[PDB]
């Protein structure tokens, strides 16, 4: 098969800036009858992928100007003039020349941006889950920069261990943010057997960090 | 737009 | 314009076959190939094949010729694609593509597992200084995917739906969240809209204060 090989495999850029990504195929993708049939998807998360390019250097209705494609043979570039927070996303080459067809790997594009501290909520949990015979107290770090941050829990002051989990959003597509969720689960009993529920958050944008509570 | 005439790829043109 | 609208979610047993369809609208059906795409964490973007629906042409990946088989109904303008012989490396999302991987399908999610499917749990994330959060928490369901709106998609400023994270003991749960102006606490409509397909599992739950 022709191998497709990307690089870089990711491209950490700051918006307004210039990027390219290359592909390499293991065999030209000049088809006998003069076409070279080369293009560049783009893949957003849980969406599927789009043409951008296509026949090398031809743009699909609605790309910006800003894509271009250029090269021959079997080596290929797409460049963007400035990346704009909306270009984030997986980047593929794709060949149609050779059966079978084939992708290389992807290239992921994020988004550099100035340090955002998170705003922080605490959520108790609901009484239909309690009603239901668990407990799930959850608390969001909502549209920060960079992805890294703390979450500690504290129950009636005892500061909780192994027994939460996180979990993180991609990277939003206009504002290059991220959100994150910390579930801590106690059973129903240990939880009716306390009073207070906090989640304390230390982000580099944090002069001090910062505490939400509520008391059951 | 599309091309009754069978090609290797189709919608290219 | 090109609509390329994929079947539902699968599960399937080992062993079993399954059979995925793209329905095709805005152009001549005849006229342009249609390709077929797997997706894996791993595996990446692997082309299956494709079929020319005009006269039935097809070119199979070799990797996948003891696996897929394709065809189409012209009459409903449809391409079809069956799997056999299932095994959890056939679990990955496929997509139809059309002619040089020009317009897509949505995906079809395929999971091939033994264990039989179970609907998440929805649960209100309510609040107990401008701005408030609430969301809705999707516990404990098998197999992947959920599908999460705010509102019936009318509602998305502010919305943010966390992935799906496997857990340790087999289940997925997920999130999602709505930041909103404190004054629309308890005077705004919230409804979080959860549609877990391989359970016919669908809920509309309005969150409110508690
Ligand atoms: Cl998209
Ligand atoms: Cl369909």
């Amino acid at each position: 098969d022709v191998v497709m090989t990307q690089t870089p495999l990711t491209l950490s850029v700051t918006i307004g800036q210039p990027a390219s990504i290359s592909c390499k195929s293991s065999q030209s993708l000049l088809d006998s009858d003069g076409k070279t049939y080369l293009i560049w998807l783009l893949q957003r998360p849980g969406q599927s992928p789009k043409r951008l390019i296509y026949l090398v250097s031809k743009l699909d209705s609605g790309v910006p100007d800003r894509f271009t494609g250029s090269g021959s043979g079997t080596d290929f570039t797409l460049k963007i003039s400035r990346v704009e927070a909306e270009d984030l996303g997986v980047y593929y080459c794709c060949q149609g020349t050779h059966f079978p067809f084939t992708f290389g790997v992807g290239t992921k594009l994020e988004l550099k941006r100035t340090v955002a501290a998170p705003s922080v909520f605490i959520f108790p949990p609901s009484d239909e889950q309690l009603k239901s015979g668990t407990a799930s107290v959850v608390c969001l770090l909502n549209n920060f920069y960079p992805r890294e941050a703390k979450v500690q829990w504290k129950v009636d002051n005892a500061l909780q261990s192994g027994n939460s989990q996180e979990s993180v959003t991609e990277q939003d597509s206009k504002d290059s943010t991220y959100s994150l969720s910390s579930t801590l689960t106690l059973s129903k009993a240990d939880y009716e057997k306390h009073k207070v529920y906090a989640c304390e958050v230390t982000h580099q944008g944090l002069s001090s960090p910062v505490t939400k509570s509520f008391n059951r | 737009f599309t091309n009754k005439l069978k090609e290797k790829h189709t919608d290219l043109g | 314009e090109v609509q390329l609208q994929q079947s539902g979610p699968e599960l399937v047993k080992p062993g079993a076959s399954v059979k995925i369809s793209c329905k095709t609208s805005g152009y001549t059906f005849s006229n342009s190939w249609m390709n077929w795409v797997k997706q894996r964490p791993g595996q990446g973007l692997e082309w299956i094949g494709r079929i020319y629906p005009g006269d039935g042409d097809t070119n199979y990946n070799g990797k996948f010729k003891d696996k897929a088989t394709l065809t189409t109904d012209k009459s409903s303008s449809t391409a079809y694609m069956r799997l056999s012989s299932l095994t959890s490396v056939d679990s990955a999302v496929y997509f139809c593509a059309r002619s040089l991987f020009d317009y897509w399908g949505q995906g079809t999610t395929l999971t091939v597992s033994s264990a039989s499917t179970k609907g998440p749990s929805v649960f209100p994330l309510a609040p107990s200084g401008g701005t408030a959060a609430l969301g809705c928490l999707v516990k404990d369901y098998f197999p992947e995917p959920v599908t999460v709106s705010w509102n019936s998609g009318a509602l998305t400023s502010g919305v943010h739906t966390f992935p799906a994270v496997l857990q340790s003991s087999g289940l997925y749960s997920l999130s999602s969240v709505v930041t909103v102006p404190s004054s629309s606490l308890g005077t705004q409509t919230y409804i979080c809209n959860v549609n877990h397909k391989p359970s016919n599992t669908k809920v509309d739950k309005r969150v409110e204060p508690k």
